[PDB]
């Protein structure tokens, strides 16, 4: 295939979580949630994440309950069987911007903005792809590219023509921790956040792996000693043959 | 050192008891040791490190 | 074709005397350094060709094919691609 | 008489795992048998556990796998363990078949364990294909679509058979629920055949790397191969650990994290990596039915090794020419694997066909010729 | 030498189903073993088929069973066949256990097949209990609730274990999905144990209705018992037909056609008919934990028959007093079954306790006494 | 328990479908559907029955499509993602009178009228129970019965106090086949209809059972001949013993 049809492959950036012993930077995760909430959530859902998932990752229990309680969710019908709404609870999932696919496509000139809960696992490149894509809109498409109407040129997207316009510009977010909200900073944070969303076990998984590696390594070393020990009678065996 | 063999190793009942008690101790101490090690190499990154702001 | 202990189906054995020592009496890692260096080098040297020849040939084949394929799907390779289809 | 010999049940265990007489010179490539048994046990344990959390209905299946990843305690581990062990199962099975081909384990008197083994290999493929579908991601759906459409090639009845497999007119809910049930079952069928091939083997005993009789010099299975098997168990677990804990998605296709969408077709529909050589063989033949027959024949042709190997000597340890031919055969099988995942483009089209011809000519031409010639060289060479 | 003897795999089949030497005088009560094998095969085939249409999620389970009844071609038959064969499986298993107790099949040298058999019986109970839950009707849910709450009786950890079984704080989706997975599995475990008890039996050979050695007069398993087994297969299929086709719900509880409702408690929560005697034994003991222990002991006490039967003669064919005692024991077991489904009301409360005492006293008192006395009567009686 | 708490057990009426070789009377089924539609459907759903199920049982394809097309069902959203209705198709399930349980209970003084798709299987007695219950409202409760408010006395219902009032009265339905619509006639028809609804395979099941009975009977007879044939060498065996 042409390189265009594949998309340019994203650079390997040194994410804090790259590295066998490295967790996510939770401060970056928190910043990234704020980017999701103020920019991406206009078009993209995060349906597999519940408010409770943020607790003790990015937010305290209280902050997350506050986020839940601001929204209205469908309750069980009342006693006359009429529909009712209730305020959100931590068990509720973060609600999407559109009620269905058709509404989503209508608002985006036919393109359907994917749910972002898994997008870091669902594209080759992961965090790097999300970072490259958000930051990789050139001012002008390379001369000779014909964009379909409502498409934007982005070399990292396969085919080049992406239905999502550039959305991160310096200072679209005001971070609550005083970090300068540059395009690059926001893309890094949101890409980290989405990576966490796709694999929330990441931190625990790598710690258990460290324990496993250590125990299994020691057992492997000992199994070699024990094998050699038990086999030495066979390896050391000597013969004397006297033809009869 | 004959003494050590005689007490902990000679009877298999004693040897298996020793191995399981050692596994208990190892399991508890290894858990604690890795926890501390993990927190040092990932310093300022984890929720416990930023939680104090809230 | 195979029996069991005591009637394994060996031709009669006579006049082979077999000697060995206890695992506790032996050094399990005796001459390990010599073996790890010299013995492994000997065994690897003797098998090297049988691995290197097919690997190098098929890697070269793949390299040539992947490079041609890449080149055909450039601007420069437009004409050669048109003929190839 | 010792209890382990006296009691009929214990004695069956004894005959397989303890007093079993083994050659005293088995090398590490005889350890794949036990690794495959370990994979089979891991797959049963993790698989049955996933089944406790998975929902087979197409409306819920993908979400149930996300629920396992996100909500179930250690669900991530059990899911990744099951998915990665499926890859290791094929690495070990190819290694085991490779060992058997190199050392002539398929020759008399071991044709029966070999032939049952070829069926085990087919069941593993079916098991792993159905298991892949259960995720009901994009690759799940599109892989099921394309692979089940191969049955459309069967003349006269093909179309009807496909609709019968699907339970429907496309891959959807009925297909998913049936694959769940069968994917659960197939590993038990596979375990039975694995046991049968061992029972068949027990009449001749294991071959050994010299290819001579070991009746002259036997060693109890335990403790010697018990403790030797531990080394590869721990080496395997180290490799398992590096995948499952540190790179759980290295062997995976990202597209399987997108829910199945019958409208959107993924860029490239390729099978899981371990089926790729068979996929390359299928693409090589232009005819639809031809392609399917070739693909099946690529597996069933293993059944003729006992016939086409004309050597008077068992295995390749002492046969320089056979060893070179085997090296080329193995590397070609890997090239087929690679060509299974490239795009159908020049120059890989012609290359795929040449590799497929080499694959078949090994069994049909080269092995019979080379084995005949080496027979003569050994005889004239030692005169 | 004939192939069926030469080839190791065929020879295993041969040793069990063809050349197997059987006593020449087995009566029709030796046919339950093969009927149980037929039930097990029917349950596997119908069960695996239902699994292709059933959905384990609590939101869909009951409806998936309705879908099987209404939409799936012959779904009604497969569902009813599976449900009714579960009843026939217990009729046949009780018959088989009855045969074994009457004819002293539990005595040396057959203690091991007997004891493995007691475990098969426990697995059958667990299998059938879990399968019943899968419908997720009212009886499914409430039966699971009350039976799983028995584990709450285990001291200290009981409550924690129940929450662990349920995967939750009540019976709900997690419980249903795990019972699906285990219900699928348990029949394969049961098949393995069934095979083990046969292998254990093969060392002594089948007992016979006279209780003497048959070593003096044997018959090949085929053709004689092959064709004798056909008669009961067709008699069984006739009984199967009358239930499945003409009265498919005679053995069922209507309440299981109401979807599970955790709020509404059904009138009377009773187990399936075949578990009723154990339920009566449980009710007999006032203490919660006592009741559970008694219920388990009612099954595990079968393991002491080899010890408490002191007879020098195998089985009851020639023992008039033992035959009367056995008759009363069997009828009491049926009365317990009946009292398992009555309401906890006078006068059935006291009656249930008396029957429970009779049940245990058979093993612990009467059989040891009667068997000792008959020994003496045979000796003095023949002087 | 007291007889009251159990409910009076319904008589065994001679239904046309009782009898190993008997089908439902389909004319009665059709009449019973008309009773369901004009009386019971006000309160009771029949959610497991689709329009297609009536076809070739009680109605032709055309009659059933007419029934479906009169109703509105939820369609897939339109292109602006707004909800839409469509006319019914044969694949659609017969729709219920109430949107949820709460609405159902509110309309029935707290009692929830059960779905009737399975009610013939879900009660001891089946058709007989439904017939007895519909026809078994006495003019006056037996002296001394205290009914809870909004309950009606019916001896067949366990406890006696049922939340469903008498609903069948002579001529509430006008049958299209000219059959006199008496309370008993309507109860018989609707009870037959509901029995069909619970077990729609009934007719086919009994026919296949007849075939099975015949084949299995013949095989049983032959298996006895064959057993006796093959066993005769063993049965007929004779011995002569001469002590050595
Ligand atoms: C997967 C799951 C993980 C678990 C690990 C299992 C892998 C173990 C195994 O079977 O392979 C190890 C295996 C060691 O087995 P071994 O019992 O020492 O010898 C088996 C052969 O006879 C060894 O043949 P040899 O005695 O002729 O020695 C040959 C070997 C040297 O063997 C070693 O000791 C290494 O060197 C090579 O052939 C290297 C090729 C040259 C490349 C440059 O290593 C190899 O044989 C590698 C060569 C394969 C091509
Ligand atoms: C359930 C699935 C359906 C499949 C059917 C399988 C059932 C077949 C079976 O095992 O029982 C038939 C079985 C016929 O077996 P057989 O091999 O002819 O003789 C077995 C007896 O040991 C031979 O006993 P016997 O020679 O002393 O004959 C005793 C039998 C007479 O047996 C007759 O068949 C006549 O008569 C009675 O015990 C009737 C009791 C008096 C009631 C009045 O019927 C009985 O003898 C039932 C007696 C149980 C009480
Ligand atoms: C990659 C190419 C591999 C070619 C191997 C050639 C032999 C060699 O050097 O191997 C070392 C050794 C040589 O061992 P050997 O037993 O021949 O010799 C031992 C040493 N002498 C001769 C002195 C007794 O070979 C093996 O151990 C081969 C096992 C084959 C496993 C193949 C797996 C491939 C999967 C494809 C499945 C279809
Ligand atoms: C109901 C009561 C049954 C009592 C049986 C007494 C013996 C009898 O008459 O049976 C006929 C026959 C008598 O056979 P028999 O073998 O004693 O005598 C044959 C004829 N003679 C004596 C001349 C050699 O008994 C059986 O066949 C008994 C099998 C018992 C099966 C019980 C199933 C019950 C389930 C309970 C599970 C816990
Ligand atoms: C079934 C799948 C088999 C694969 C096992 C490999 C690792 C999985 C263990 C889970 C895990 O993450 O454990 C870690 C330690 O690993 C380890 O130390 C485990 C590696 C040990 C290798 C295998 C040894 C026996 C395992 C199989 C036997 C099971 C049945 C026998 C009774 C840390 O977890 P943690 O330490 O926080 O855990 C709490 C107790 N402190
Ligand atoms: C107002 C619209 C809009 C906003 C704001 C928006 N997106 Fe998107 N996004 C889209 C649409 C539409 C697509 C689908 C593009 C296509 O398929 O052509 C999309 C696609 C994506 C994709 C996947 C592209 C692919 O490979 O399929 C990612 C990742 C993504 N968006 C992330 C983000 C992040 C991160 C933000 C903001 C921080 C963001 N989006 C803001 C509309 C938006
Ligand atoms: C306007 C209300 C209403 C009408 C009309 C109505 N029902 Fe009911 N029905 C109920 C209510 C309410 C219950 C629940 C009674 C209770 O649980 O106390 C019920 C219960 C039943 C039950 C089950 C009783 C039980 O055992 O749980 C059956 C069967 C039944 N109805 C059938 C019918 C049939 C047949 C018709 C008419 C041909 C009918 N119903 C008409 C309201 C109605
Ligand atoms: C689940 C898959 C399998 C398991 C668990 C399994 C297990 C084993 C085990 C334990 C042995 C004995 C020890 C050893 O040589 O490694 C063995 C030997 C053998 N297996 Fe497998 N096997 C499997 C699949 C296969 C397949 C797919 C084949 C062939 C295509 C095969 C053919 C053989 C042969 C021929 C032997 C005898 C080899 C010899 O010892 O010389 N097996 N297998
Ligand atoms: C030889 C044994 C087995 C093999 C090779 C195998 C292979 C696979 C594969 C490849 C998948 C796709 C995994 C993924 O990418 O997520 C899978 C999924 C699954 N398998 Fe298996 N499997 C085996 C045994 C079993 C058994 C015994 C069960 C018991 C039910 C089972 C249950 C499942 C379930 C529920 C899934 C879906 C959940 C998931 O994707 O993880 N498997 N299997
Ligand atoms: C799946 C359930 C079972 C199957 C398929 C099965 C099958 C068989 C078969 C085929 C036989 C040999 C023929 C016969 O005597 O009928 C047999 C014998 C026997 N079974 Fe079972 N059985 C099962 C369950 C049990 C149970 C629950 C018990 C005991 C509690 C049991 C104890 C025995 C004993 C003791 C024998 C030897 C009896 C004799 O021949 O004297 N089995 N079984
Ligand atoms: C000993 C073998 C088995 C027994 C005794 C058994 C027993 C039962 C019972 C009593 C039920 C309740 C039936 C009902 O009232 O509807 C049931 C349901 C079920 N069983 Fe089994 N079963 C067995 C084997 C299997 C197997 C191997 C499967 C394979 C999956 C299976 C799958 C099911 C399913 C899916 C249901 C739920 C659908 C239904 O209720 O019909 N069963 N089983």
């Amino acid at each position: 295939m042409t390189a265009a049809e594949h998309g340019l492959h994203p650079a390997e950036y040194p994410w804090p979580q790259n590295g066998m012993l490295s967790t996510f930077d939770h401060a970056s995760l928190r910043r990234g949630y704020q980017v999701y909430k103020e920019v991406c959530a206009a078009c993209h859902s995060l349906d597999r994440i519940a408010w409770r998932n943020l607790v003790g990752v990015t937010h305290t229990t209280d902050e997350a309950k506050a986020f839940a309680e601001e929204l209205e969710y469908d309750d069980e019908p009342d006693d006359e069987g009429n529909p009712r709404k209730r305020p959100g609870k931590l068990a509720d999932y973060i609600p999407g911007p559109y009620p269905n696919e058709q509404a989503a496509r209508a608002a985006n000139q036919g393109a359907l903005p994917p749910d972002l809960s898994l997008i870091a696992k669902a594209r080759h490149g992961g965090a790097d792809y999300i970072f490259a894509l958000l930051t990789g809109y050139p001012d002008e498409p390379p001369a000779g590219v014909v964009l379909a109407p409502g498409m934007n040129y982005n070399p990292y997207f396969p085919g080049g023509g992406i239905g999502m316009a550039r959305t991160l510009f310096d200072g679209v977010v005001e971070y609550e921790d005083g970090t300068p909200a540059t395009t690059s900073q926001m893309a890094k944070d949101v890409a980290a956040f989405l990576t966490w969303a796709a694999e929330p076990e990441h931190d625990e998984r790598k710690k258990l792996g460290l324990k496993a590696i250590i125990v299994i390594s020691a057992m492997l070393g000992l199994s070699v000693y024990i094998k050699k020990f038990k086999w030495s009678p066979i390896k050391n065996r000597k013969f004397i043959y006297n033809p009869p | 050192a004959t003494t050590f063999y005689n007490v902990f190793v000679k009877r298999n009942s004693a040897f298996v008891a020793t191995i399981l008690a050692s596994a208990f101790v190892f399991d508890m101490t290894f858990e604690t040791a890795i926890d501390n090690f993990w927190d040092r190499i990932n310093a300022g990154k984890q929720w416990k490190d930023i939680r104090h702001k809230y | 074709y195979m029996g069991w202990w005591g009637h394994m189906g060996s031709p009669p054995q006579k006049g082979i005397a077999g000697y060995t020592i206890s695992p506790f009496a032996a050094r399990p890692f005796a001459g390990v350094v010599h073996a790890a260096i010299f013995n492994t080098f000997r065994r690897t040297k003797n098998q090297a060709l049988f691995v290197i020849l097919p690997v190098s040939f098929f890697y070269y084949v793949w390299t040539q094919a992947s490079e041609k394929n890449e080149w055909l799907y450039t601007k420069a390779g437009r004409h050669e691609l048109a003929k190839a289809l | 008489m010792a209890l382990r010999k006296k009691n009929s049940l214990l004695n069956m265990a004894n005959s397989y795992v303890l007093d079993s007489p083994q050659p005293s010179n088995l090398n590490y490539f005889w350890n794949f048998g036990s690794l495959l048994a370990l994979c089979l046990v891991i797959q049963l344990a993790t698989g049955i556990t996933l089944a406790m959390h998975y929902t087979s209905h197409a409306s819920l299946a993908f979400d149930s796998v996300e629920h396992i990843m996100r909500d179930v305690n250690f669900g991530w581990f059990i899911r990744y363990a099951h998915a990665n062990t499926a890859s290791f199962f094929f690495i070990c099975i190819y290694a085991h078949m490779g060992r058997n081909i190199y050392y002539g384990s398929y020759k008399t008197p071991r044709v029966l364990p070999w032939s049952i083994g070829v069926i085990i290999f087919l069941l593993l493929i079916i098991t792993a294909f159905m298991g892949y579908v259960l995720v009901f991601g994009q690759m799940s759906l599109w892989g099921a679509t394309v692979i089940c459409n191969l049955v459309s090639a069967i003349p006269w009845l093909g179309e009807d058979i496909v609709h019968f497999l699907w339970g429907g007119f496309s891959v959807g809910n009925p297909t998913l629920q049936r694959f769940f049930a069968l994917h659960y079952l197939m590993p038990f069928v596979l375990a039975v055949f694995a046991l049968l091939h061992l029972i068949a083997l027990h009449t001749a005993g294991s071959s050994n790397p010299l290819g001579i009789t070991s009746n002259v010099d036997k060693l109890s299975m335990h403790p010697y191969y018990s403790f030797k098997d531990l080394i590869t168990v721990f080496a395997f677990l180290l490799m398992f650990t590096l995948f499952v804990f540190f790179s759980p998605d290295k062997l995976g296709h990202p597209d399987n994290y997108i829910p199945a969408n019958p409208m959107v077709t993924p860029a490239s529909i390729v099978p899981e990596w371990y089926l790729l050589p068979f996929y390359a063989i299928l693409r090589a033949i232009p005819d639809k039915l031809g392609g399917v027959i070739a693909m099946v024949a690529a597996i069933l042709i293993l059944l003729i090794l006992p016939i086409v190997d004309r050597s008077i000597i068992r295995g390749n340890a002492f046969k320089p020419i056979s060893k070179l031919l085997f090296g080329f055969f193995i590397c070609n099988f890997l090239l087929l694997g690679v060509l299974g995942q490239v795009h159908i483009e020049p120059p890989f089209i012609v290359l795929g066909q040449i590799c497929t011809i080499f694959y078949f000519s090994y069994f049909l031409i080269l092995l019979p010729m080379v084995s005949t010639i080496e027979n003569i060289f050994f005889y004239i060479g030692s005169l």
